[PDB]
């Protein structure tokens, strides 16, 4: 944890269905809104914390 | 049913899941209950893939 060292990602196509095409992909519901309405959301600064 | 068992609490009913979001759907609040059946040893297989 005490890396907090990473690439940044942002102004790209965040296309749900990347994340089902990786085969060990599990999680991506979110607790307080649906997937089926996150599947076409947009979102701005949005990044993977390592 | 019959499933895995590692995501049985995503594709609980009333939530969204796996196989929630494969197969089978059920309303918002259904009357019924829910009932997970976990079989220790004798009832898994063994043998067979």
């Amino acid at each position: 944890v005490y890396a907090w060292n990473r690439k940044r990602i942002s102004n790209c196509v965040a296309d749900y269905s990347v994340l089902y095409n990786l085969a060990p992909f599990f999680t991506f519901k979110c607790y307080g809104v649906s997937p089926t309405k996150l599947n076409d959301l947009c979102f701005t600064n949005v990044y993977a914390d390592s | 049913f019959v499933i895995r068992g590692d995501e049985v609490r995503q594709i609980a009913p009333g939530q969204t899941g796996n196989i929630a979001d494969y197969n089978y759907k059920l309303p918002d609040d259904f009357t019924g209950c829910v009932i997970a059946w976990n079989s220790n040893k004798l009832d898994s297989k063994v043998s067979g893939n």
